[PDB]
RNA sequence: GCUCCACACAAAUAGAUGGAUACGAAUAAGGCGUCCUUGUGGCGUCGCUGAACCAUAGCAGGCUAGCAACGGUGCACUUGGCGGAAAGGCCUUGGGUGCUUGCUGGCGAAUUGCAAUGUCAUUUGCGUGGGGAUAAAUCAUUUGUAUACGACUUAGA
RNA sequence: GCAGUCAAGCGUUCAUAGCGACAUUGCUUUUUGAUUCUUCGAUCGGCUCUUCCUAUCAUACCGAAGCAGAAUUCGGUAA
RNA sequence: AGAACUGGCGAUGCGGGAUGAACCGAACGUAGAGUUAAGGUGCCGGAAUACACGCUCAUCAGACACCACAAAAGGUGUUAGUUCAUCUAGACAGCCGGACGGUGGCCAUGGAAGUCGGAAUCCGCUAAGGAGUGUGUAACAACUCACCGGCCGAAUGAACUA
RNA sequence: GCCAGCAUCAGUUUUGGUGGCAGGAUAAAUCCAUAGGAAUGUAGCUUGCCUCGGUAAGUAUUAUAGCCUGUG
């Protein structure tokens, strides 16, 4: 019973959900299929909850169901035999990653134009090159780190120097409470496939200079019971 | 429970050549060669096809299985060191007394010489190990880089450096002078 | 010793009022008929109100395995009134006969638990017909396709005291 | 089955070798042990060094000159292990121990002679693999034996001479075996084959 | 410098006294003495669904 | 010559079809084929040719040979005999060094004193010619 | 009084009665042979105990006649080299000297009586005449670098 | 120590008997470092000299401490 | 500690327990052969370095135990079991991302925004997201877990017993 | 008179070889025949990885391997 790793227990309020949540999502999607006319698939791989809430508040009449890929695959039907309605696994197979499956009764073209005109700012999200280039100045670094006049900003907090020095691999010293470096550290170049620590550096300095525009792949109509594929971003 | 047979796989890239009689292991690649004795271990080796070498243990327990996994890890480290290499960057810091770090060749032995640590006249000498190369990093204040293929020798020399300059009978909350490992990685 | 399986039947003695009573049967693992009959009465006293003087044994018989060369995977229920109220155990043994399974079971219990013949109770030994009903991993180890394994340390029994060879343990 | 038996101590266990040797001397066989410095004990070095220290702190208090005499050499360690088996306080035990000779290394005349082993005392056969063991030269040099550096220097010469001897003998044997193979297929050899030779 | 070691020799007085100690404690426990739930059909038994059928 | 040269360290493996020599028991020097594996220490063997009964046996009682032949798992005695004959393992065993050594030693044991004298005379005759050749 | 040999008798005894028959290293690895790129190589082969190998016929081993081969082995000389851990042994050259069961022959054995272990493997001691060469210590005396007495330390033809 | 509280477990084939680890309350006299300190019936101590134990006072090496240094406190190996 | 039987020593040698008045066996004439008891079979030491299955590594293991003492437990040493749970609508471990909104919730204070403290501890939108598990800031920030999702692709976790 | 060897016997004892019998499920088995069944899936076949013919998943119940159960 021994020579194991002890699980670090902590005492919080929230608790795991289990199979009841998944069955609830299953029943919800299956009862909304009968209700609404059109159903769409939206690939939302890395999002902010306020952006998702904006997308949801854009229509209180239409539904948006997130959840687990394999659960929505089962609700729709992955096999041509196992399916709720006809030609539905043809849609269910399109789901790739984080899929937000939307239901509506609204016209095709309103949705199509909305989800290509909708664009927001977001972080650069590693494994994705960034359209920016940053040499930090070679003096004292500020909370924005080379984005505005330093006379606006204040120096960052001394508590971040272990983080910058170890996790971000920046060469860092501090003279009094201020953080300092000797030479201008370049972090990234445009058209350079980003890595985790570059992304974290840009996040720490507060750089949302990437275009979040949701991708839509397919679309299915209940009365026609047909699929239709439109890669629109 | 006396597992009837347990196995681990070792991947060999194209430039690397691995030679294994009884439990001696020779690994040759671009950056050089490496040798290691594993006769203490009592496992079995075998080859599949020029890129995959398997190590096996028959009728053994928990400690034997652990020895299998760490053998795999050691051979993988050898391959990584002969292909890419190991590079450890250390930085030496001071508040008042500038620590002077130099190299000396004494009887052809390559000692590292540290002077004036916290204001002492003692001269701290650290022998450099074979397969380790010291250079003083340019355009970076008070940094020294140890490069080689033996991660063991490189890390142990860095440890010797950061241990020889330990502070004695002083609050380390106040006295920050020392030599510390800044970065580990490849070449 | 090397056990045997014995069928035993008991009659508890007739009376007026009750001719031909109900003939309870049991299967026993034991070295010989004496021990088998003692165990029979030992279990029958627990189950029902009988006594060696109040009852009699009808037919002691032996049971030989139907296929004592076919290899089999036995599952055994065991229990032993220790230390708490009685608690059960399920074990799996790969062997040819119920006798061998019971023998190696008694030895394994004596080794791994210091639990003794007096302490042990055999509930049910049962062959498992289908694979994938085998639950324990040490028996699952030996059912794999085209199983092979070596014996890497050979040490040779030597009849003499001295040897002129610097011996070798190979295979 | 011999007048005298030379035993190479390499790869052996001290107590088991002591037992078989003692019971042989008490039966009347003359035995000569060599390479005691390569002898082995079960258990890690630390344990047996601790044991020898436990033995070494024992001494008559009012006069140390008359107490247990702690001999440091491997030959003497083996002799102690053996003498503790034999009833050495009898004439029979004395005569038995006088049939024994223990040597560090292989000196003359035994270097030019055959050596044997005892398979029920060998480490590789008796011990399970994955078990720490101890060697007697290391132990004795730890507890104060000041001669391990000469015995190695001398064995390194003995081995070279023996290798020359073996290289000569091996070519002679090749010649002999080839001549025998050529003599084979003769009717004399066929008769010998029939009769088992 | 290793220290002493306790001895394992038993010195007869001790084993007599222990026998007497136990012979007294047994009487004391016998004197204080003056003041089931069957565990079921355990799992991992593959053919457990058949014992539920000999009842009726 | 820049390929890996890892050793093999061949071994006689415990497998169905592996034929074995029984070194202690009632058989005492007979052959049999492993037909099934009971555990790390026990196997099921069957030799109908030399006449050993099908049984469970510990591995200490037998010694594996380098020979093997095709045999399904859990075969019966008749199938064992058929595969035995088709593979012709007895002839390979007879040709092997090992069996020749056994046969030689039992011949030497069965030798009579007169045959011993003959062998000595023949050895002298051979020695003369061999020492002449040298 | 001591000393080499041309040996009458005594001696073999914690226990002869064919031979103590020489690689190292590893053991989840090795030995032998062979080939070549000389390697942590390729190929073949062996183990699974010395139950081996070598010797081994003759009166406790005789006296003789041959056949074939120039091999084997013993004895004493002789050449040269090696070996210092306790070497004290190992190998080698040559010529003598015998024997040879490698093969074929001829004589003798007997009565130790139906078994009795049935005895077989240095010298000091006196014949031996080899037969010539010519040291020390202790006591006593003395010294005092020493000392209870012994001892120690020195000196003395 | 006495008397209690609680409850992790044990628990006549007891749910509402009993036992009960770890914690914890009261009594001991007081709240403002004024306590004048204040003893109340036992049927050994001192020389020479040797050794041993460690349960380490100092010396040696380390760890943790609001340990600035200096000094000190607690602790580990160590006779 | 008192009484009531019983057995033995005292008076009694022999074998064993290394040794022993009261433990095991067994009671005695002088001898021989055989078989055993109790206890034992690596050497001392007569007799298996026997056979078989497991477990165990102890920086002074153990080599008759006795919930007889130290005693009630502790331990990331090991083995075998019992119960309850999670899992191809993907479990455990790792990386990555989300981790929101009313709201900087109310008292308090020089300041305290989830995290010096006291007391509420609600609803909303959710796949899920505590009026907040910890680090941190003078306060914010940032990081983190609790909880959810993506990649990975099959077993895993907890409590107990021996 | 003293010490011994051998043969045939007697008493006590120990240790080998071999033969005839009776039982048990009138052993069980193995073995022979026959009816079914299945997988740690044989042949064959289908689709593919695809290093020259080795391969993964699907099929198929003895086929160019066999096994299990029952009955006799």
């Amino acid at each position: 019973p021994r020579s194991k790793r002890s699980k670090l227990v902590t005492l919080a309020q929230t608790d795991k959900k289990g199979r009841e949540n998944k069955e609830r999502i299953f029943d919800e999607v299956r009862e909304a299929l009968d209700t609404y006319r059109y159903v769409w698939v939206l690939h939302l791989d890395d999002v902010r909850t306020p952006v998702l809430q904006e997308i949801r508040t854009s229509w209180a009449g239409s539904k948006l169901i997130m959840g687990k890929r394999k659960v929505l695959q089962k609700a729709l039907g992955e096999k041509r035999e196992e399916e709720y309605k006809e030609n539905l696994y043809q849609l269910s197979k399109l789901c790739s990653g984080v899929t937000g499956l939307l239901f509506t009764d609204e016209d095709v073209n309103t949705v199509k134009e909305y989800f290509k005109s909708y664009v927001r700012s977001d972080y650069s999200r590693p494994n994705t090159k960034a359209p920016l280039t940053f040499t930090i100045p070679e003096g004292i670094v500020y909370s924005r780190g080379g984005q505005i006049p330093a006379e606006e900003d204040v120096p960052m907090i001394h508590s971040l120097e272990p983080t910058m020095r170890n996790k971000f691999e920046i060469p860092t010293k501090i003279k009094a409470g201020k953080i300092t470096i000797d030479s201008p550290y370049l972090v990234c170049t445009e058209g350079e496939k980003l890595d985790v620590r570059q992304a974290l550096i840009l996040k720490q300095f507060g750089i949302a200079a990437s275009e979040f525009k949701v991708k839509v792949s397919a679309y299915y109509d209940n009365d026609s019971s047909t699929v239709e594929s439109t890669n629109i971003n | 429970m006396k597992y009837i047979q347990t196995e681990q796989q070792i991947e060999v890239p194209e430039g690397v050549t691995v030679s294994i009689k009884s439990r001696i292991v020779k690994v040759v690649g671009p950056r050089g060669t490496l040798t290691k004795n594993l006769k203490h271990i009592d496992v079995t080796f075998t080859k599949v096809n020029n890129q995959l070498i398997k190590v096996a243990v028959h009728n053994g327990g928990r400690k034997h299985v652990a020895a299998l996994r760490t053998v795999k890890s050691l051979v993988d480290n050898m391959i990584t060191g002969v292909t890419k290499g190991y590079k450890y960057k250390m930085r030496y810091v001071y508040a008042h007394f500038p620590i002077n770090v130099n190299i000396v060749e004494k009887d052809g032995a390559k000692f590292i010489e540290v002077r004036n640590f916290l204001g002492d006249k003692k001269i701290r000498n650290v022998p450099v190990r074979d397969g380790v190369t010291i250079e003083f990093s340019t355009n970076v204040k008070d940094e020294i880089v140890l490069s080689g293929n033996s991660v063991e020798d490189v890390s142990q020399n860095a440890a010797d450096l950061q241990q020889i300059c330990r502070v004695r009978n002083k609050d380390i909350r106040k006295f920050l002078d020392g030599i510390y490992v800044s970065h580990k990685g490849f070449i | 010793a090397h056990f045997k399986e014995y069928q035993v039947i008991g009659r508890r003695l007739p009376t007026e009022s009750v001719p031909e009573p109900k003939l309870f049967r049991m299967r026993i693992f034991a070295s010989n008929e004496v021990i088998a009959k003692s165990r029979y009465w030992y279990f029958l006293q627990k189950l029902h109100k009988v006594k060696k003087a109040s009852g009699e044994i009808v037919s002691i018989n032996q049971i030989n395995e139907a296929h004592p060369t076919k290899v089999k995977n036995f599952g055994v229920w065991v229990r032993y009134d220790s230390r708490s109220g009685t608690h059960n155990m399920y074990k799996e043994i790969r062997d040819v006969s119920r006798v061998a399974a019971v023998e190696t079971l008694y030895q394994d219990m004596a080794a791994r638990h210091r639990a003794r013949f007096r302490s042990i109770h055999i509930l049910k030994v049962a062959e498992i017909e289908k694979t994938a009903d085998v639950k324990r991993q040490y028996v699952k180890q030996f059912l794999t396709k085209d199983l092979k394994f070596p014996l890497p340390h050979r040490v040779q029994k030597s009849t003499k005291t001295f040897s002129y060879k610097r011996p070798s343990t190979f295979y | 089955v011999e007048p005298v038996v030379v035993i190479d101590g390499k790869g052996h266990l001290v107590g088991r070798l002591a037992s078989v040797v003692a019971k042989q001397l008490l039966n009347g066989q003359k035995i000569v042990v060599v390479r005691a410095e390569e002898l082995n004990i079960s258990g890690e070095f630390f344990r047996n060094k601790l044991k020898y220290h436990d033995f070494l702190r024992k001494a008559t208090a009012f006069n140390k000159t008359r107490g247990p005499f702690h001999f440091r050499a491997p030959s003497r360690i083996f002799y102690k292990a053996l003498r503790g088996m034999v009833s050495h306080k009898t004439a029979r035990g004395k005569a038995a121990l006088e049939r024994l000779k223990v040597f560090e290394g292989i000196p003359p005349p035994y270097d030019k002679k055959k050596r044997v082993v005892v398979p029920q005392a060998l480490r590789v056969l008796r011990l399970k693999p994955g078990r720490k063991y101890t060697t007697l030269g290391k132990l004795s040099t730890s507890v104060g034996w000041k001669y391990e550096d000469v015995v190695a220097k001398l064995e390194a010469k003995r081995k070279v001479s023996s290798a020359e001897y073996y290289a000569k003998k091996r070519a002679f044997t090749k010649k002999v075996a080839s001549a025998n193979a050529t003599a084979a297929e003769s009717d004399v050899a066929k008769q010998l084959a029939a009769l088992g030779y | 410098r290793v220290r002493k070691r306790q001895s394992r020799r038993t010195s007869t007085k001790l084993k007599e006294g222990i026998k007497k100690k136990a012979s007294a404690h047994r009487k004391k426990e016998k004197k204080m003495a003056k003041k089931k739930k069957d565990p079921g059909i355990p799992s991992n038994f593959p053919y457990k669904a058949k014992i539920l059928e000999e009842i009726e | 010559s820049t390929d890996s040269i890892v050793k093999a360290s061949n071994w006689r493996l415990v497998e169905v079809g592996r034929v074995v020599l029984i070194k202690k028991g009632q058989s005492a020097g007979k052959l049999a084929a492993i037909v099934e594996i009971i555990d790390q220490k026990k196997v099921l063997i069957d030799g109908p040719k030399a006449g050993v009964p099908r049984q469970a046996i510990n591995l200490g009682q037998v010694v594996l040979t380098p020979l093997t032949f095709a045999l399904p798992r859990g075969a019966r005695t008749a199938t064992v005999s058929k595969k035995w004959a088709a593979a012709a393992v007895c002839e390979k065993w007879a040709a092997s060094s090992w069996a020749k050594k056994i046969a030689q030693r039992e011949r030497r044991a069965a030798l009579t004193d007169f045959e011993r004298f003959q062998v000595m005379v023949l050895r002298k005759q051979k020695r003369y010619t061999v020492k002449k050749a040298l």
